[PDB]
């Protein structure tokens, strides 16, 4: 929750779990941030597209 | 006859160039206009066409 970071906190619970289990076995794969990089790469998709739409008009 | 046809487009050519001399500068605005637009055209055919390959 939160909106907190998945970068955050998976480390936490790296050694948490690194812990709590006398050895690191838990082996998660990263949540969201991979949800951010898309987001970043879509809303890019959107930056280039609008962009040029818009200049072209402009240039109209 | 298409032989005034030709020499209109050649002497008209010359007298595009004299008509174009009145505006020389609303020519290059609209020239611009035609520029960007074309170049643009060419340019985002060939990226996205690149990217794609």
């Amino acid at each position: 929750k939160e909106g907190f970071d998945s970068a955050e906190a998976e480390q936490q619970l790296t050694r948490l779990l690194s812990l709590r289990h006398g050895k690191k076995d838990f082996f998660t794969w990263n949540m969201d941030g991979v949800l951010k990089t898309v987001e970043k790469t879509t809303r890019t998709l959107q930056l280039f597209l609008t962009l040029v739409a818009v200049i072209s008009l402009v240039v109209g | 006859g298409w032989r005034q046809f030709v020499s209109g487009f050649n002497e008209a050519l010359t007298m595009a160039w004299r008509a174009l001399a009145a505006n020389k500068m609303r020519t290059l605005l609209t020239m611009l206009g035609i520029i960007i637009g074309i170049a643009s055209v060419v340019s985002i055919v060939v990226v996205g066409d690149a990217a794609k390959q």
